[PDB]
């Protein structure tokens, strides 16, 4: 027997490499097909019909954000938006199997898990806008969310970096007792970063009550799966580091929703990490900065989360097209009645790019704030003062 | 805009800064059949348009995505140049090189010097997109070249126009050290002028007296170059005053000789960057004139800098030495 | 050795360096349930003994070793702080905290701000060995304060002693920003002397005039302090010049006002560091008080660091900026 | 069937996670017991003696270097020492499996690799003396050799850059067309930095002629495997990035030198590659800043390479007490001889801390180097002069 510290094995006597098995990857779990049919009625969560009606117009309320707001940014309205088409389903499902106050660490295109959790329509519009109303104060680029009150911390751009600290708030949940999980939601792109390799090998050492969240969607920008990995995607490197994995359809709510809800389960029972690559595609363009054109559907018309949702729905008998046609008119006139109030908004007083840098404001800092001040009193005919609060 | 461009060799074409920047990589690869060029998003043209062209030109072995992670990009680049051949490494945004910072500061800039000279890194270059936009907020504004200044071993280099970024960018990819490369990519559509079709180099560490004046100094660096030409127009007007406009160009190893006779014919300095005033590279420009020109300088040495912040988005107006902000600080410069 | 370390608040007991930094800890933890430790070999007590008892005394989920990995010891600092727990992330040596560069610089620093204070990394502190050894060489000897010196949002704090030490490093902990807590090692085992313990505070951004004096004031922080403190005695007794001898403590946000009212009295500055020139952080002072105290200045301010090459092994004790470099610098601006 | 671009892989319909084989690891290759019998036939590499007797040479000529130069270490005469104690079979058993010009990048504990290629023992003691023969000048600290001749890339402290940076070179053998193979060492401590996932990921994805070589000793510093990872070792880490991958007993040459061989071959034919995880011990402390009796032999007396090969040299009639004991003497004396002069050399000329930091010297660096000059004019007497060159 074998009798060193790095590994419990046997000997083997024949000289023989392990092969990936990439073409034959980990299956791809999925509850509903296509036409929203359960395919095995053991796996049927059996969510009531106020909890599906809230995954649908959740989606639904998205996608027309989406729409409105990619055109506001075409305009030049805002700076920079990203839509979340295709991934609606990974959003809502993994959403409505947390706890309310399971804390959630994301990337930039995980909008719906706050929309599933009611963050109004007014703070998605005055962050992208950078208006008074939101609570970043304008610093942040559009998209870049973040609300203490729903435990959703707030985006940043450098991708990864949530990976390792989603691990150590995990860390501090566990030792706080707290009965709480942490989700990490990173793209396929993002787990190329060395950051990735820190989370997930801490979370296992350090047994973290962590789920990690992969959206596999295809691409990274420009740049296709083919060129991002040659493993089997991001769910077979989980076992390499004693994470439990699992990859499921990423465009089937259900499928989603019962993964995230048996790793919620098992993660905070047993203090140990598990990871979930909901296998998509990102119908969008990667941001209004991007015209995907340029390097590449079947997905939008054929395999579109949303769809796929509206036909079991109608099956279940809890919808039809007088409803839908209602909530298509409601849905509108909600995000088109928080559009115009975050467009009339100002923007926040200037004295506001200096605060919060440290909590207290070191006096150089303020001589700074000061400097401003005089600058503007002297030459603010030439700055755009009047849209600014103050 | 906050600022406004304005514009021996054989042929010219009118190139932007980022055609400027394919021309110079396209010249480098057609004489140099050892040198590939990578990076997140490369091989499509790049996401500000680059490298467009270059992958079917030259072929897949030689211009090529890599996976999305800064450190191995970085790595990887040192690999290939240890071997000898020239690795042209794309960093996305300026502000992502921070993951590599290590390979770059430990492993890059000291590579040559720990073993002797018996191996280095020297064909590595490094090509970043650098400066505020207009709304690139925290993470796609930075500048950081005041972090990688304190580091000796590697050069820092930043050219102001299409035609300085071409003949910079092959000096660059030429050099016998390891280079940064920071492209300010609010020019790479707006500044277009007449740039050499083959290749042509400009000399690192050494500045540009863009124009001559007599009674202060400015100095700056990328963008900020074309502020501080409009602040020596400003102060001509608007006070008689004759600036002498200087482009630093290359960062570190700096050209300390010709910013210090500037200053010893002047006897005034203004040294403006968009990078935060606290450790910025201004500081060492100004302690190291301060101790050349002690019996020269007539006022102290004024340094007009991003305030010492995040960068923001909505604040960016108000955040960036601007043309006024310059201006003022030159007023009681030369008020003193 | 190129230095000699010379040594209310209640009880005190003669403590070492590392002795001082374990009693702060003790006492955090004592004091603040939520308090953790963590990061490479500390379960053992450290390999620089700095926790020695502590996993005994509080338990292994409050003590405990991390995988080797520093850009994960930072972000998994960042998460826990996030919740409102105290994390103190030990990095082994200073020369290793650049794979967490990006954490540090782009996260956690900018982490209130960026947020609107949603969030915060406040409770964060990261303490770690730096400076010159006798032997460290490349990577065990290096003083990274400049580096971190141009990015707002964090600070960076240097001890020149046992007392020091414990006193700033209880501030860092309890501070509401995250701190780098850089402890020179060469002082662990040599600088001894009475230390309270209990816990007290020493102020954060604030200098201390070690020593008064009249014809020139001398900066330095970490063991340069005891330098330039011998450099004071040669002055007073070969040349007959009183100097004012002054440890910085906090590098940033750093004691302008001190440092600037020194200047005014005396008119002369020199200012000391490990670290390379150019770049260094005596740039940032030197600009700063050339500004301030212009009309004060009788001779240019100098600036005495390590050269502008990587930490060499044999050569150590050419490299440092030592007392005779420092006095030699001091006679020729007293001479000016 | 499954659409999604980023896994190749079938739907499943029922929910389970996979979990990993930590218990039953990825087995240990073994070729020789420890008493040095060959245990199955078909795997016995039949080295010719001369080659064995060299393996054998290298590893207690090592062993003589490592005692002589700890205890030059304790006595103060140089500044810092590591041994190889325990793994002196995963150096030889892999240099032995390489071409002469295949490029080596290590981490510190491989100098077997170097004596192998027949590195002097005049600059073994060069380097850990910084003297004047050095031809890394006596810049950095103790064991941290290089050679251009011999294709050993010069050591650095920092762990696992060389990882990202060997495949890079890989690459450019590749595109060279060299028939060249890379071989990169680390410790299972460093396989846990960021910079471990970039290589590995980037050695897959562009299809590089590496071999990842892991020394997996069960700790790193005091930090036993329990604490550095979760998962089966590093070996079980390969496959997830799709890296053909094999674990060895680190303790048996043959094994080592099999697995080598045939990754070598297969990596320069495929260009694709290859991780050998060898399990050992280190017997050592693990510097000469180290006492391991803080926080931990059977390995030493029970199963140690040299032991084992030696085992196997006396069954093939290969060696014997009288030509043990000769080379013991001879050794030493060689060593002893090296040393000797190593002590008498002066270190280089203080001029050398300038040079090379860029290949040329800039005007202001050599501003510097003239200060220096003046100043030890002016204050020599304060320096130690009489001990270097010029
Ligand atoms: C809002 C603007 C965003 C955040 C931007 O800057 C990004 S997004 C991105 C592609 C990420 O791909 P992914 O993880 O597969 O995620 P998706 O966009 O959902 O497919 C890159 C390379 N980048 C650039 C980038 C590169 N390197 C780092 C460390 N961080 C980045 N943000
Ligand atoms: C010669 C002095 C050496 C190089 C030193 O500084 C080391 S060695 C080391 C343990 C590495 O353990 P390992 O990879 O298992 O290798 P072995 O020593 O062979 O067991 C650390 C944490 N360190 C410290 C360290 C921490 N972090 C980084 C990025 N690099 C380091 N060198
Ligand atoms: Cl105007
Ligand atoms: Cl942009
Ligand atoms: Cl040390
Ligand atoms: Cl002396
Ligand atoms: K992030
Ligand atoms: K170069
Ligand atoms: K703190
Ligand atoms: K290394
Ligand atoms: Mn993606
Ligand atoms: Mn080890």
């Amino acid at each position: 027997k074998p009798q060193f510290p790095g590994a419990s094995a046997e000997f083997i006597d024949k000289l023989e490499f392990i092969q990936p098995n990439v073409i034959s990857g980990i299956p791809i779990y999925r509850v509903m097909d296509r036409q929203g049919q359960i395919i095995n009625p053991s796996e049927d969560p059996h969510l009531p019909k106020e909890k599906v009606l809230k995954l649908y117009k959740s989606m639904t309320l998205l996608n027309t954000m989406d729409r409105i707001l990619y055109e506001s940014q075409r305009q030049g309205r805002i700076s920079f938006y990203m839509t979340n088409y295709g991934e609606e389903g990974t959003h809502v499902g993994s959403a409505a199997a947390l706890d309310n106050t399971d804390l959630v660490f994301g990337q930039y295109r995980e909008a719906g898990v706050l929309m599933y959790r009611d963050y109004p329509l007014e703070l998605f519009m005055a962050q992208c806008y950078g208006n008074i109303s939101d609570l970043g104060k304008g610093r942040q680029m559009p998209v870049h969310y973040g609300c203490k009150e729903r435990h959703f911390v707030t985006i940043s751009s450098p991708l990864a970096t949530q990976i390792p600290q989603a691990v150590g708030a995990a860390y501090a949940a566990k030792r706080a007792n707290a009965n709480r999980v942490v989700i990490c939601y990173f793209g396929e792109g993002a787990a190329s970063e060395g950051d990735a390799h820190a989370g997930f090998n801490f979370a296992a050492t350090l047994e973290c009550p962590i789920i990690f969240f992969c959206r596999n969607n295809g691409y990274a920008i420009s740049t296709p799966t083919s060129e991002q990995y040659r493993g089997d995607g991001i769910a077979a490197r989980g076992p390499g580091y004693g994470i439990m994995s699992i990859r499921v359809d990423g465009n089937d709510v259900f499928a989603v929703y019962n993964a995230t809800k048996e790793a919620r389960r098992r993660a905070v029972a047993e203090n140990q990490p598990f990871l979930i690559e909901a296998m998509t595609y990102r119908i969008g363009h990667h941001s209004t900065s991007d015209d995907s054109s340029a390097y590449r559907n079947y997905w939008d018309k054929q395999d579109h989360p949303i769809s796929r949702l509206r036909h079991y729905l109608l099956s279940q008998g809890w919808w039809d097209e007088e409803q839908e046609k209602a909530w298509r008119k409601q849905s509108r006139r909600k995000v088109m009645e928080a559009f115009e109030q975050a467009e009339r908004k100002p923007k926040p007083n200037p004295n506001l790019l200096f605060s919060d840098v440290y909590q207290e404001m070191p006096a150089q800092l303020r001589k700074q704030q000061e400097s401003l001040a005089r600058h503007l009193q002297t030459y603010g005919e030439h700055y755009p003062l009047d849209h600014f609060d103050k | 805009a906050h600022f406004t461009f304005q514009p021996e060799y054989g042929q010219t074409q009118k190139m932007n800064l980022f055609q400027s920047v394919t021309s110079a990589l396209d010249n480098s690869l057609a004489k140099d059949p050892t040198a590939v060029i990578f990076g997140e998003d490369v091989a499509f043209g790049g996401v500000f348009r680059c490298t467009v062209g270059l992958r079917d030109k030259y072929g897949k072995d030689r211009v090529f995505n890599t996976p999305l992670c800064e450190q191995g990009i970085v790595g990887f680049g040192i690999g290939i140049a240890v071997t000898g051949a020239t690795a042209i490494a794309e960093i996305q945004f300026a502000d992502y090189i921070f993951p590599a910072f290590d390979q770059i500061v430990n492993e890059a800039a000291k590579y040559r010097y720990r073993s002797g000279d018996l191996f280095n890194c020297g064909s590595l270059t490094i090509r970043s997109p650098w400066g505020c936009v207009g709304h690139g907020a925290l993470y796609h504004s930075q500048s950081p070249e005041a972090f990688f200044a304190h580091c000796p071993g590697i050069k820092v280099v930043i050219p102001r126009s299409p035609f300085q970024a071409k003949g910079l960018l092959l000096s660059c990819i030429e050099d016998k050290n390891p280079c940064i490369f920071f492209e300010p990519k609010i020019l790479y559509r707006a500044a277009a002028e007449e740039v050499p079709i083959e290749p042509y180099n400009i000399p690192l560490s050494q500045a540009e007296v863009i124009q001559e004046g007599s009674d202060v100094t400015l100095v700056a660096w990328g963008t900020q170059v074309h502020v501080i030409r409009e602040v020596a127009s400003m102060a001509k007007e608007k006070l008689g005053v004759s600036c002498e406009v200087i482009d630093l160009r290359t960062i570190i190893p700096w050209d300390v000789d010709t910013i210090c006779k500037s200053v010893i014919k002047t006897g005034r300095l203004l040294i403006s960057h968009e990078a935060p005033l606290t450790g910025g590279f201004a500081s060492e420009i100004s302690s190291t004139v301060q101790e050349e020109c002690f019996l020269n300088l007539e006022a102290p040495i004024s340094r007009v800098c991003g305030y010492d912040t995040p960068f923001p988005h909505i604040f960016e107006p108000f955040y960036i030495p601007d043309k006024w902000k310059c201006y003022d600080a030159l007023r009681k410069m030369i008020n003193y």
